[PDB]
RNA sequence: AAGGCGGCCCCCUGGACGAAGACUGACGCUCAGGUGCGAAAGCGUGGGGAGCAAACAGGAUUAGAUACCCUGGUAGUCCACGCCGUAAACGAUGUCGACUUGGAGGUUGUGCCCUUGAGGCGUGGCUUCCGGAGCUAACGCGUUAAGUCGACCGCCUGGGGA
């Protein structure tokens, strides 16, 4: 009746647009596609390298919920954008944690810089940042041992293009 | 039969974006959330709930029911349905003039049903071993295009589809003939060949297998009966 | 510029006629009020509402019957630009009798049948069937 | 197109970027557009005829595109 | 007007960047990431063969990438990229 | 165009309100106004030929409310006429 | 029952790398001097072949037409192509009155008596097409009763 | 991803030199509406003062001339 | 309005569209004769003349080459004021009004919305492409109709001769 007119703007509180609602359930799995279903006109085909980690073997079986992303809807038939990028956010959300303590404390490991700062890599991921970021300081990774442990302490964000360069070792600064 | 909710959770209300509709879906199409159209399951049900009684209708005065899905998504569970309720099928490309031509399909199938017969009951084997391949690669190809109907013997007398835009030749077929047509028609689909028209998602594979079950029993009790 | 209102009128019934539309606006007019009542008599439609004040709007509710159309055809006769009128024996028979055609007489606009009857012929407005 | 070679850097590399900006520029384009007068109307028709190709090949393609080729 | 004022801080002659890749044109492959710009690293460099190569063949879609600026026109907002180095 | 202050006097002096300003005499003076100041601008400007459509236009939008005027009713025309200047 | 007419017979060509190959088409109509009407067109590389596939043609896609008595009900226009045809129900006695291959479709569809004039194409295959088009959309007065919410009395 | 949208300008400025300079060639040449994707309106009218400029030898009118 | 109109600045000037209101109160539509505007070439008188270039000249090419190609080159193109009144002056589609499924754009307004951002939801004008019903000999047209109608005008009646 109503019912669904309700039902409706009810099933429109409980979506958003974004990779946000961790909502599809892997309901088949096959190599190489993955396919969820977030309550979605149509199911993704997910490629498996947006979910394998940091090792190159998959982690999640039927059932599991990750969300994907939005905003583009229909190139002719199907529906989404890459879950991976969803964990893109869960990043931002760490390095603004930092805000709130003034330091954002995981590990940051930086060998070398491609364009003049240490890359840093969190979890999965791998980020480079502008060359003073690495180093507290003139120490430099290039005598500490390779691929060291340390965290990352921030030095720069450019804060609309995604370059982050983050400080390792000196736990004392 | 079929709830509301059931359909609601396997996703029958969602349809296809909104630059890839019909005009004359615009009666079963309720709204456009985010860019994309909203099947009116208060519209629905009762035409789905209409159909599944015409099925078992069918079913009862011993009607042959044909269901046909090549979208490749859900062949697999077409085929499924179709086995459950001992019915035929169509889930691989529907060939071109299969029921209106039937009488040219009828000389394939009797092949293909010979061929079967060589491979199984025979047990002679002793073949020239190209030739024998070559046996055996036009047996697939005869079991992957007309495996479910093989038993059909004449035509049916209902046809089942889960697509209506994909499956528009077998619908003009149907029509031709004077079949009765029973489609799921999403958005983007025309209804105007389909005799009992289904709003609902194509796509989806759940909503599919929703679709297939309830008719599947439908005709299950039909043939009870 | 608008000429003929009624030609109009009977134009945007055969269109909704043509596309399914269940029910056809136009602005009201008393000739053509006439003539959507004389309609319903008829059974071509199904019912007619005018409604405003200032500008009222004359709203048909168009009729289909096992799918398609009921007014299978709607031709105006009499029109501005050449004036069509017929005495009492010159008046025709739209499809044999089974249409009608509306003819406006000095008792008010009839069907062509119920002119005959009453013994008088006048404007010619249109043929329906 | 003018340019300047760097400290230290090679001839190769210099005459390669002189290339580049001059493509950018799209200098012997022009220079062989204005080598002879075109007519207002073969100009007009060049200019709607490419425009029509261009607008063939984005959509008629994408269409095509939709369908496997196997 | 935002990102191509102070087109500077990547330039100097071959920064290199973490950028991921878009859509490759057959010409192409489309990395660009530094906060609404375009890369091209069009088919020339991408591997050390030439022309042969087709760029769906050789990296990915969607990935992030080697990828430094090699050239910049602030101008012509042709930001050429390379990946052979 | 007409600047806006010398089509308010017009509308003014003309029309009954003042406020009006669609009034047929009002508009007719308003059209009168302008014909008279481009007559100025095209006896310099001969070859603005584009102009001088919208002149010819206006003339016979003036005329056309003249017209409309006489059958209406006269004496008002008369007046309008008298005031104005025009020939007919 | 049913009696079915050759209409026409014409000869087709289509040229090839040798020369001409030559075929035959077959225009036919069939009807059980009833209501019930169809046309059908075969062709083939023999004459009699292709009148055969006509005749089959014919046989299946049908069409009803109501007949008040020998007649029409009304006077009745049908268009397709260039042939446009006229035509008018007519008193006992009088025949049908129409040429070609209009005549033709009649007879079998069991009207004896017909005024009816093709204008436009006479091409007999349109011909007949506008005749059957014509004879298709031809309303009783029980169906324009039914469509209007009225008895057969109250039309008359 | 017009600029001029997003500040939300009346009218540009000839005398706004730099910002002007954004839109000029190497060469001089006024850069196309495809490449900045500058809206359309804004684009003629930003031409025009890139004009005015080069009248005002605030721009040059080509990188060779002297 | 069509013909057409393209650096920048100023002066004079016509139209279009939107936003709300306020006013006038059918004043409207179409138009035979009539009047005006009307590319290019062309004409007249007076200026101008860089480039380009009918004509013309030479050099090639060729069987010939009163052409194509090359080297030159005068009317003309440019300006002023007159005349000419035609073009595949084409959308080969008269003007005005009404009505009939959709999609993707472009351009130019304008209302609301947290512009939380380049956006979100509308609502007007002009415009490019695709396509439905319908129409069409077919090709195609398809809310900018070649659909469904009304008003007025123009025009056609086998090819040639013309």
């Amino acid at each position: 009746e109503s019912f669904a007119q309700l039902f409706e703007e009810s099933l429109k509180e409980i979506e958003t647009r974004p990779g946000s609602i961790v909502r599809g359930v892997v309901v088949a799995i096959d190599k190489d596609v993955v396919l969820v279903d977030a309550g979605l006109k149509s199911e993704s085909a997910i490629p498996a390298e947006q979910f394998k980690n940091a090792q190159g073997e998959l982690e999640i079986q039927v059932g599991d919920e990750v969300d994907v992303a939005l905003d583009a809807v229909e190139d002719g038939f199907g529906e989404t954008l890459l879950s991976r990028e969803k964990a893109k956010r869960h990043e931002a959300w760490i390095t603004l944690e930092k805000a709130y303590e003034d330091a954002e404390t995981v590990t940051g490991v930086i060998n070398g810089k491609v364009k003049g700062g240490f890359t840093v890599e969190l979890n999965g991921i791998r980020a480079f940042l502008p060359g003073s970021l690495v180093d507290v300081r003139p120490v430099r990774d290039t005598l500490h041992l390779e691929g060291k442990e340390l965290e990352f302490k921030v030095i720069k964000l450019d804060q609309k293009r995604n370059n982050v360069v983050v400080s390792r070792r000196a736990v004392i600064e | 039969t079929v709830s509301m909710r059931d359909m609601l959770k396997a996703g029958v209300h969602f349809g296809h974006q909104t630059r890839y509709w019909n005009p004359k879906m615009k009666p079963f199409i309720f709204g456009a959330r985010n860019k994309v159209h909203i099947i009116n399951l208060e519209k629905t049900v009762p035409m789905f709930n209409e159909a599944l009684a015409e099925l078992n209708k069918i079913a009862s005065r011993k009607g042959k029911i044909l269901f046909v899905g090549t979208k490749r998504a859900a062949s697999e569970a077409v085929k499924d349905a179709a086995l459950s309720c001992d019915q035929f099928f169509v889930n691989h490309r529907w060939l071109g003039g299969m029921l209106t031509n039937w009488k040219t399909v009828r000389q394939s199938i009797k092949r293909l049903k010979d061929l079967e017969t060589q491979s199984q009951d025979g047990t002679f084997d002793k073949l020239t071993k190209k030739e024998a391949l070559m046996r055996t690669r036009e047996l697939e190809k005869l079991e992957n295009s007309l495996g479910g109907i093989k038993d059909m013997g004449g035509l049916p007398d209902a046809l089942f589809v889960i697509d209506a835009d994909h499956e528009h030749i077998a619908i003009k077929e149907a029509n031709n003939l004077g079949i009765p047509v029973f489609a799921i028609v999403d958005t983007n689909s025309d209804p105007d060949g389909v005799d009992f028209v289904i709003p609902g998602n194509d796509d989806a594979i759940r909503a599919v297998t929703l679709y297939l079950g309830a008719v599947a029993a439908t005709v299950r009790e039909g043939r009870s009966q | 510029s608008m000429q003929d209102p009624i030609a109009d009128m009977l134009t945007r019934i055969r269109n909704g006629q043509a596309a399914n539309k269940a029910a056809v606006t136009m602005p009201s007019s008393k000739l053509k009020v006439a003539i959507a009542n004389v309609l319903k008599e008829e059974g071509f439609i199904e019912d007619f509402k005018v409604e405003g004040d200032t500008k009222p709007e004359l709203e048909l509710t168009l009729k289909y019957f096992q799918g398609k159309a009921v007014v299978e055809s709607i031709q105006r006769v009499s029109r501005p630009g050449l004036r069509i009128y017929k005495r009492k024996d010159e008046l025709p028979k739209v499809m044999a009798g089974l249409g009608i055609a509306v003819v406006s007489t000095s008792k008010g606009v009839m069907t062509d049948r119920a002119a005959r009857q009453a013994g008088l012929g006048g404007e010619i407005i249109c043929y329906v069937a | 197109p003018v340019i300047k070679v760097r400290e230290n850097e090679p001839f190769d590399v210099a005459l390669r970027r002189f290339k580049r900006s001059c493509e950018k520029a799209g200098v012997l384009a022009e220079v062989r557009r204005r080598e002879f007068y075109e007519k207002p109307t073969t100009e007009r028709k060049r200019a709607k005829a490419s425009a029509v190709k261009r607008h063939a090949k984005k959509l008629a393609r994408e269409n095509a595109r939709r369908t496997r080729l196997y | 007007e935002d990102p191509w004022v102070a087109i500077a801080k990547r330039y100097p002659e071959g920064t290199k960047l973490t950028g991921r890749v878009t859509n490759l044109t057959d010409y192409g492959c489309f990395v660009e990431i530094e906060e609404g710009v375009e890369g091209l690293v069009h088919v020339s460099e991408m591997d050390w063969t030439n022309k042969n190569i087709h760029p769906s063949k050789v990296v990915n879609v969607g990935d992030v990438v080697e990828v430094m600026v090699l050239d910049i026109d602030e101008e012509r907002r042709r930001i050429s990229l390379g990946l052979k180095q | 165009s007409l600047s806006t202050e010398a089509t308010a006097k017009i509308v003014s002096e003309f029309g009954r309100d003042a406020n009006d300003t669609g009034s047929t005499e009002v508009q007719v003076a308003l059209l009168t106004a302008q014909i008279n100041h481009l007559q100025g601008h095209f006896a310099e400007h001969k070859k603005d030929h584009h102009s001088r459509r919208g002149l010819l236009r206006m003339v016979s939008q003036r005329r056309k409310l003249l017209d409309y005027l006489k059958r209406k009713d006269v004496a008002r025309y008369t007046q309008l006429i008298e005031r104005l200047g025009l020939r007919r | 029952e049913l009696q079915e007419k050759l209409i026409a017979v014409n000869r087709v060509s289509k040229t090839v790398k040798g020369g001409r190959i030559f075929s035959f088409t077959a225009l036919t109509v069939v009807g059980d001097g009833n209501g019930r009407v169809g046309f059908g067109y075969g062709k083939a590389r023999e004459v009699p072949a292709a009148i055969q596939k006509a005749m089959e043609k014919a046989r299946r896609n049908m069409i009803n037409v109501a007949l008040n008595n020998g007649t029409l009900q009304h006077p009745v226009k049908g268009v397709h192509t260039g042939s446009r045809v006229f035509m008018q129900p007519a008193s006992e006695g009088t025949g049908i009155i129409a040429g070609g291959a209009m005549r033709a479709v009649l007879e079998v569809a069991g009207v004896h008596n017909v005024l009816a004039k093709a204008y436009g194409s006479t091409n007999p295959i349109n011909v007949v097409r506008a005749t059957i088009d014509g004879l298709e959309n031809m309303n009783s007065p029980e169906m324009v009763a039914a469509k209007r919410g009225k008895s057969v009395e109250e039309i008359l | 991803f017009c600029r001029f949208t997003a500040e939300g300008v009346q009218e540009i400025d000839y005398k706004d030199i730099a910002t002007l300079k954004n839109y000029i060639t190497e060469s001089g040449k006024i850069v196309p509406s495809r490449i900045t994707g500058t809206r359309a309106k804004y684009q003629r009218q930003l031409a025009r003062a890139i004009k005015r400029a080069r009248y005002l030898s605030l721009l040059p009118y080509t990188d060779r001339h002297q």
